[PDB]
């Protein structure tokens, strides 16, 4: 009954009758007069149970008298009906069958045992060719293959010493003769000698497969079948259908069908046939066996009766609607209903209406019992009777209930985990669901036909977890980042911007109120409007050091309307909250000032106030939209004509030939864009601020009135691009797929579009609309990758007590600031503090929570770079320490112990897939004023006097006063600089220049030239120009470059007078400028070159996306990866092999040359030997993750896939917390592969857990031993996720059968430890609730 | 250049296209190489005069007319029985295998082989020979391996067992290795003989076999029960009759396809003879409905069929064949009529409550009742206890008076049905 863990293994033919109550040997089903079941067949009595519980056929032994015992002349027992869905079957094979899953399924465990290939075992199965087990004498040996013909010319010369054999048979006898210690050592001594990559892998994995075999107690015998099991009655049943017909399972027909080949084999072989029917018959028997355990994999899917392909077993497991997936990890339940929603603006943030009679319905048993407590029904029954006839003591009986219990709210797809929450029902007449207003957002939930289902929790313990961890007003703060959901919207912020928003003279000016209370009293009489300018007497309240509140009482300039709205505002907040024109972003930023300083219940008391109040005073304003409330710019039709005459010449300009296509097509989309925004800048200027009113005098002007305008402002729904579509031009349009149309649609909706502009525009529009249509799909199946990779991850201990981290600076992509550190540190944990003794004396105490407070500390000294610990370099072993994680961002403090943090993280990361969608680089200039500080930049002084760089990597910074970076840019190599380091520059003064088009080979010094190397006709081209006569040297490459002229290098002496070259100071290096091929010097050979001067020119000539980050996610390699420098020292070409290019690094200090192939097509940045550190960039292009993990380290690794994730979601304006892409790539470097020979049971080439590394590696340590040496792998979301320690949750995930045979083969045991596996096993989950109880059980493990 | 074609019919007809065809002149050589090799076979089998002894013993116990002879059985046998018994007495005359005697034995066999045996004792007196040559093999296969192994040309220890063997015997081993060993030449001889006309005519039984494979079983299935018939035809040819072969040949394959599909390719197993009347009923409804234009009314189809209206009505509900679980009842493929069927066997929890109720209900009445009444009540009724007990058991256990228990039921039944007493269980009246 109760158990600890799973495991799985290959069944022994002994084992398969162990498990048998008898053998079946009739395919008969049942009579088919008398529907009772058959003797022998597949429904037996005898063998599978009785049909009827407590009553044998005959019914001699009866009355509970006899239990177990059997009826003899029935052979029916008398026990259960139950049984018949737990006893199993046998069938013996008259000739062993081969198990499809060990043959087919790549690659083929056989084929590994055997080492023969899988084509050599295929032939042999199907009587096609021979194969000798044992040849004693010298002539044959084992495993090879013997044709028709050559059995016969080897049987009648040798004879008696020949043992060769054909089918399943020869199959099974050599997997039975094979000894497994003999290769096991054979092939440990032939890794020993020779490695050959590929010989050593698959040596390497061969070798796993014995060893393992070995261990687990398998024996090779019983990869081919001689028993086989047959399944209980009852999971494939035959049923009468009402009609008279029946309705059956496929595996009745397999069964029935595999049982009458064998009774015919036994048949035939009874019979002394002759042998190529039996043949006929073994091929057959082999097929039907085939067809049973896995249809179509056989290639020919044996269909039905109907069309169709039969369902067998494996087909019952695998799929999207297999066991797995559609019984197991989420099935239908009790205790449900569902209906449409509807609007209730009467409610509390805590309250749902729930319609009565679904309320009568789901609460059932309860109201039954309650029934019976105060004796109004006598029994149940009476109580059902009371009930459907609906008496009014019901009702009352009802409504004492419901009250206290929660239920839960439901609206499908779930995205994130406020899509279930838990209300507090107040029943209603009516058949729809009436849902609070503000917790729409939450659901994304719009009242236009939706529906939600309704559950009920039972237990106390369900109750009280509703009531706790779900309940809608414990949901205020998203997990994802830290800001509000509950957010007022459209009604109610268009109520109160109306309510707050003030107006020239109109009724009250300069009145004086004692307070607000005197401004309702005004407002309501019609004596003063919402809009006056009006002086009031104000307290307000004002939290002290030791948190008192200290009351502060003055005179105060405001409206009427600010002052009534006073009335709501909790005490402890400033009046200057209120006492401006309250948009969106103020009220959002209202409730999160409330929240942070006042707490939890006054928020949630004053989100209700502010909804009440804002949908009142909507009400009263009586906002509407006629259509002249659509104003079009007096100057359109002028604008439209000017552009319209201006193309007009412009078209007429290019029949003189003066332009060309794409000359004309540029200019006039430019001339299109001009006029659209000449337009629509025109018509905000009419509309925003058009409103002239006198002040008691003469004119004033002020903003306006206009509803479509105030919709605008408010935020309530409207924005800037639809009002320019209601009133000024529609703009431009695309072709279907990616031109832009020439003429733009002119015409806006308010004046109609025309025939032709209508048909233009739905191209777009579909577009757009299949987009969204064919997209969901791929963003759930993203995030369901992604929460099955990280689902383990729980918080599980306090301090790892690491001294690891990240450093975090801000993102200064480009010239502008993309996120301070106040957004990107709030909320973690510091280690390693950083300490600033002089200038800020900067006071980091270890190991604290960044509060706001700190935050602002740290603005004020403005600090740039923190160490931060991160959940990538935590030390615990299953699982991450609170510290390394921070806070819990909804709740809003130190993470609690016990929480599940890799399903948050999924879901925060998959939940915003569905909104996310499907050249002047002459010189760099500088925007603000600031001082410029270079870094890592290898500088030469020319006579110019200006500072040439050759270092590859050159970055450039702008220091403020303060002393913080507010611009980078990356020099290019060989560009001229302006300025040197130090002095301040100029806001948009340019500092570097270079040549677009070209790389140039910038001159250091000054003397002659000479031509090295290179002669004309062998490696340059001599080039002749007209009367000027100007020539220009080009050096030509080996691909052309003739047989004589190959050993050529081209170089460039420069030389003095007397040829000499002095050198430079201290270092010994000789100036030899051996130039790469293609150094085209114009000059010719003997030109006095300036220093400074171009020597070579060379010339140098995105997703972005939902796939760009399932890619970044998946790990996915580049096409053109950039090549990075894997050791330090010198570098050079060598001899070129068939055009591979070939490149050699000898390290400075280091001994061992290291080579490297490059493809022949490719450029190489660097020249010649340089100081190239590890993985320093030599080629241009994308660079793969694989490449950062393995030269850079894991901190690299991290910071570039967060950078590049978020990346794609700035871009949108989707706020999300880095911390949860951390965790991603925490679950993603799991593993790690072992390059030595350690002190523990470890090998070359082997791929294990970094975890299980780490316990064995410190418990050597722990005895002076040395442990093994690892390094880590990156894997993708599916491999990670498919390679896991256990094989629920990966046969659970994807690819079902090859799962289940390597966990079959190798033997493995689960034990039991992620949430899917408890889920599936019908379990507490290790996570929140239920932590403590499986940590009972964890210490069960010492007294046991 | 075998493309890896892992389709089991080319396979199967790879295989069998090797063999060529051959008509008129083989079936005659081999039918006549099959007959001397069965007559040689007879001949060694008369040879052995124990198995002839045995064999008429046999007849005697047990006591099949008309033998083919180129009380009738007694009468024919009397005079066998006595040439049999005055050749044992020459056997014994002189010489163990004398030319007379041997002369007697082929005349002995000569009128043996005129007369029919039943193939199932020609079987029973092969085996008869097969059980005493392993036991003779078994015994000595010792005694050859160590005189073999060790003497190389104990002895005499080892020479008592096999004059005992031949005691048990007793007849000669070498005539009786020569009989076996003859048995097994004929044999091979009309094995090997058979096989070739079975691996001529599987062409036949492809074209019979592809007449039927219009949807029944499978198209190797139905090829493969007819080369079962084939095989039997094969055994029944007389080539002495003249005709052809494949004239006989193919009544055999029929049979053996169409009783096949018949008991096997349904799920439910309709009996043959119900096969062939729905068989006749669609063939008749075929033309029928031709003739008149339409659909042929049960009672018209009655009237052609001969055959009372109920019988036909029963026919047509028994014929339909069962529906899969799997087929896909939504127009979508999501849905499947699996996921659509409901569990009768199961119980609510409502009525499992109220039998629970029910129970406790009964036990507090009960209680409230007299000690004996309640005891008695209880035993009658098999109330909480496994089985009840009848009124002799109770009379015999507590009074021996018969009609005092029916008085105490009497009594109880009264009390209980005072309408003080059984207000609760009126609330179980509509059950
Ligand atoms: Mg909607
Ligand atoms: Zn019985
Ligand atoms: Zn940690």
């Amino acid at each position: 009954e109760e158990f600890d863990a799973i495991k799985i293994a290959l069944a022994s033919p002994d084992m398969i009758r162990s498990w048998s109550f008898g053998e079946v040997k009739k395919p008969e089903t049942i009579n088919y007069r008398t529907f009772k079941p058959e003797r022998d067949g597949l429904f037996c009595a005898r063998i599978f149970g009785p049909v009827k519980d407590y009553e044998c056929l005959c019914g001699k032994y009866k009355r509970l008298k006899h239990r177990g015992v059997i009826c003899e002349k029935c052979g029916v027992e008398v026990t259960q009906t139950k049984v018949r869905r737990e006893r199993m079957g046998h069938i013996e094979l008259a000739s062993p069958t081969a198990h499809i899953w060990f043959l087919k399924s790549l690659p083929s465990r056989i084929g590994l045992l055997l080492d023969m290939p899988l084509r050599d075992i295929e032939r042999v199965l199907y009587f096609e060719s021979y194969v000798v087990i044992e040849g004693g004498m010298t002539n044959l040996e084992r495993q090879q293959i013997l044709t028709e013909e050559q059995y016969l010319d080897a049987l009648e010369e040798f004879g008696d010493e020949f043992d060769a054999k054909m089918g399943a048979e020869a199959i099974q006898a050599l997997l039975k003769s094979m000894d497994l210690e003999q290769e096991c050592e054979q092939l440990r001594e032939e890794l020993n000698e020779t490695n050959s990559e590929t010989k050593r892998k698959k040596l390497t994995k061969r070798i796993k497969l014995l060893e393992a075999f070995v261990q687990s107690g398998n024996k090779p015998e019983w990869m081919i079948l001689t028993v086989l099991p047959v399944l209980p009655p009852d999971l494939r049943p035959l049923v009468p259908l009402d009609g008279g017909r029946f309705a059956t399972s496929d595996l009745n027909d397999l069964y029935r069908r595999v049982i009458n080949r064998n009774n015919r084999l036994k048949r035939l072989l009874d019979l002394a046939a002759p042998d190529i029917i039996v043949r006929n018959e073994k091929r057959m028997l082999q097929e039907a066996v085939d067809a049973l355990l896995d249809n179509g994999r056989r290639g020919r899917a044996i269909t039905g009766s109907n069309k169709r392909p039969l369902k067998s077993l494996a087909d019952m497991i695998k799929g999207k609607q297999g066991r797995f997936r559609q019984n197991l990890l989420g099935k239908r339940v009790d205790y449900s209903g569902r209906s449409v929603i509807t609007v209730g603006p009467y409610l509390r943030l805590h309250q749902c209406g729930l319609p009565k009679k679904m309320a009568l319905e789901l609460f059932k048993p309860f109201i039954y019992g309650k029934l019976e407590l105060r004796g109004l029904a006598t029994t149940i029954k009476a109580a059902k009777k009371m009930v459907e006839r609906e008496e009014a003591v019901v009702w009352d009986i009802l409504d004492e209930v419901i009250r206290e219990h929660p239920v839960l709210l439901n609206r499908a797809p779930t995205l994130h985990r406020l899509g279930i929450q838990a209300f507090e029902p107040v029943l209603i007449e009516g058949k729809a669901i009436q849902l609070h207003p503000l917790v729409c957002a939450a659901y994304n939930a719009d009242f236009d036909g939706d529906q939600m289902a309704v559950h009920v929790p039972l237990t106390l313990e369900a109750q009280l977890e509703a009531r706790a961890l779900m309940m809608s007003t414990n949901n205020i703060l998203s997990p994802a980042n830290g800001e509000p959901i509950i957010v007022p919207s459209q009604d109610v912020v268009l109520g109160l911007y109306y309510m707050t928003r003030d107006c020239v003279n109109a009724k009250g000016e300069g009145m004086v109120l004692t307070g607000p209370k005197e401004a309702e009293r005004l407002y309501r009489s019609g004596l003063a409007s919402l809009h006056a300018r009006v002086k009031v007497r104000i307290t307000e309240y004002e939290k002290d050091a030791n948190g008192e509140l200290v009351a502060k009482t003055s005179l105060k300039d405001t409206t009427v309307g600010r002052a009534i709205l006073w009335m709501i505002v909790p005490k402890g907040l400033p009046y200057s909250i209120v006492n401006q024109a309250l948009g969106k972003k103020a009220i959002s930023k209202m409730l999160n000032t409330c929240y942070r300083i006042l707490g939890l219940k006054p928020t949630v008391i004053f989100a209700d106030q502010i909804m009440y109040t804002g949908f009142a005073y909507a009400a009263r304003s009586g906002a509407s939209v006629g259509i002249d409330d659509m104003v079009i710019p007096e100057k359109k039709h002028e604008i439209i004509s000017e552009a319209e005459a201006e193309v007009a010449e412009i078209q007429e300009q290019f029949q003189s030939g003066l332009v060309t296509a794409g000359e004309r097509y540029n200019k006039v989309i430019d001339i299109w864009a001009a006029a659209n925004d000449r337009v629509s800048k025109a018509m905000m200027d009419n509309l925003q601020t058009e409103t002239v009113i006198n002040r008691d005098g003469q004119e004033e002007k002020q903003v306006s009135f206009n509803s479509i305008y105030m919709m605008a402002d408010s935020g309530a729904r409207g924005s800037a691009a639809q009002i320019r579509q209601l009133a000024g031009m529609r703009g431009l349009m695309a072709k279907p797929d990616g031109s832009i149309i020439e003429t733009p649609i002119t015409a806006n909706f308010r004046e109609g579009l025309n025939v032709l502009q209508y048909f233009i525009s739905t191209h777009g529009a579909r577009k757009g609309l299949a987009d969204t249509a064919l997209k969901t799909a791929n963003s759930g199946y993203l995030t369901r990758r992604l929460v099955d990779v990280a689902q383990d991850l729980v918080v599980t201990e306090d301090d790892c007590g690491t001294h690891e981290g990240i450093m975090m600076t801000p993102v200064i992509e480009g010239g502008d600031v993309k996120e301070p550190l106040r957004d990107r540190v709030l909320g973690r944990v510091t280690a390693e503090d950083v300490l600033k003794p002089g200038t800020a004396d900067i006071l980091v105490p270890r190991n604290t929570l960044l509060h706001e407070q700190w935050c602002d500390l740290l603005e004020e000294n403005s600090v740039d770079a923190v160490k931060v610990r991160s959940v990538v370099s935590c030390d615990t072993d299953f699982g991450v320490c609170a510290h390394c994680y921070g806070r819990d961002l909804a709740r809003g403090h130190i993470i609690n112990k016990g929480e599940a943090i890799g399903v948050i993280a999924a879901q925060s990361i998959g939940e915003p897939g569905t909104q996310l969608t499907m050249a002047a680089e002459s010189s760099i200039q500088v925007k603000n004023k600031g001082s410029i500080k270079l870094s890592n930049v290898k500088s030469v002084v020319n006579s110019s006097g200006k500072l040439v760089i050759t270092s590859r990597n050159t970055e450039l910074k702008l220091i403020d006063e303060f002393g913080r970076t507010k611009e980078s840019y990356k020099v290019p190599y060989g560009a001229v600089l302006a300025k040197g380091d130090g002095e301040q520059v100029a806001g948009g003064e340019t500092v570097a220049n270079w040549d677009p088009h070209t790389m140039p080979v910038i001159t250091e010094v000054s003397g002659f030239v000479r031509f090295t190397d290179m002669i004309d006709g062998q490696t340059i081209t001599r080039q002749t120009d007209e009367l000027t006569g100007l020539s220009s040297l080009v050096v030509l490459d080996s691909a052309e470059r003739t047989a004589g002229g190959k050993d050529l290098r081209p170089a460039l002496k420069i030389v003095d007078a007397q040829g000499n070259d002095v050198l430079i100071p201290g270092t010994d290096m000789p100036a030899q400028y051996f130039l790469p091929g293609k150094a085209i010097v114009q000059l010719e050979d003997g030109v006095q070159i300036s220093s400074g001067d171009t020597l070579a020119r060379i010339p140098q000539e995105i997703t972005g996306g939902l796939p760009r980050v399932a890619d970044l996610f998946e790990a996915r390699r580049p096409k053109e990866p950039a090549i990075l420098a894997e050791i330090s020292g010198i570098v050079s070409f060598g001899k070129e092999t068939k055009g591979k290019r070939r490149l050699v690094i000898t390290p400075v200090d280091g001994s061992d040359p290291y080579e490297e192939m490059i493809p022949k097509w490719r450029q190489l940045n660097v020249f010649e030997g340089e100081r190239v550190e590890r993985g320093d960039v030599i080629s241009d292009g994308p660079e793969a993750p694989h490449d950062i993990l393995r030269l850079r380290g894991v901190h690299a690794v991290t910071r570039y896939i967060v950078n590049e994730v978020q990346d794609v979601y700035r871009l949108q304006g989707v706020k999300i917390n880095d911390k949860h892409i951390e965790v991603i790539v925490r679950q993603m470097l799991r593993k790690a592969t072992i390059v030595n020979a350690g002190s523990s049971d470890f090998l070359e080439g082997e791929q294990v857990e970094y975890s299980r590394v780490k316990i064995a590696n410190r418990e050597l340590e722990a005895n002076g031993k040395v442990g093994a040496t690892y390094s880590r792998d990156l894997l993708g979301i599916t491999k990670a996720s498919l390679a896991t320690e256990s094989f629920i949750s990966a046969a659970s995930f994807q690819e079902t059968t090859r799962v289940l045979t390597e966990a079959a083969v190798a033997g493995k045991r689960d034990e039991l430890r992620g949430l899917k596996e408890n889920v599936i096993v019908g379990r507490l989950i290790p996570a929140g609730t239920g932590y403590a109880y499986h940590q009972d059980r964890m210490r069960r493990r010492a007294a046991g | 250049e075998i493309g890896r074609t892992t389709d089991p019919v080319r396979m199967y007809m790879r295989e069998m296209g090797t063999v060529e065809l051959l008509t008129r002149e083989g079936e005659i050589d081999i039918a006549k190489r099959i007959e001397d090799g069965i007559n040689q076979v007879q001949c060694s089998v008369a040879e052995y005069p124990e198995a002839i002894t045995y064999l008429l013993e046999q007849y005697d116990r047990v006591e099949f007319v008309d033998p083919n002879a180129e009380e009738l059985a007694r009468e024919k046998f009397a005079e066998l029985r006595a040439q049999y018994v005055v050749t044992r007495d020459t056997i014994k005359a002189k010489g163990r295998s004398h030319a007379t005697a041997q002369e007697e034995i082929l005349k002995l066999s000569e009128v043996f082989k005129q007369f029919r045996l039943v193939p199932k004792q020609f079987d029973y007196l092969v085996n008869s020979m097969r059980v005493m040559m392993d036991r003779v093999r078994t015994q000595e296969r010792l005694i050859m391996k160590l005189c073999v192994e060790q003497c190389k040309m104990e002895v005499h220890r080892a020479l008592q067992k096999l004059q005992q063997i031949e005691e048990e015997t007793g007849l000669t081993i070498e005539q009786v290795k020569d009989i076996n060993r003859r048995m097994s030449i004929g044999e091979a001889k009309a094995r090997r003989a058979k096989k070739e006309m079975v691996e001529a005519n599987l062409r036949l039984v492809i074209s019979i076999a592809k007449k039927y494979t219009n949807r029944g079983l499978q198209f190797l299935d139905l090829i493969q029960e007819g080369n079962i018939g084939l095989m039997k035809a094969v055994d029944k040819f007389e080539y002495r009759r003249g005709y052809k072969f494949s004239t006989y040949a193919t009544w055999w394959i029929r049979q053996a396809i169409t009783r096949s599909i018949a008991d096997q390719a349904r799920t439910i197993r309709i009996p043959v003879h119900m096969i062939e009347t729905i068989n006749k009923l669609n063939r008749i409804s075929r033309q029928m409905l031709q003739e008149m234009g339409r659909e042929p009314t049960p009672e018209e189809l009655a009237e052609r069929m001969l055959m009372p209206e109920d019988k036909i009505r029963k026919v047509l509900k028994i014929a339909k064949e069962p529906i899969s679980m799997e087929t896909p009842i939504g127009d979508d493929e999501d849905s499947h009529l699996g996921d659509f069927i409901e569990d009768t066997t199961l119980e609510l929890p409502l009525d499992s409550a109220t039998t629970e109720s029910l129970r406790a209900a009964t036990h507090d009445v009960l209680a409230g009742l007299t000690a004996r009444e309640a005891k008695v009540l209880r035993m009658r009724f098999g109330i909480d206890m496994n089985t009840d007990y009848t009124l002799e058991e109770v009379g015999k256990q507590f009074d021996v008076t018969r009609e005092r228990i029916r008085q105490i039921e009497a009594k109880a039944l009264r009390k209980l049905r005072h309408p003080s007493r059984s207000e609760v269980l009126r609330s179980f009246l509509d059950d």
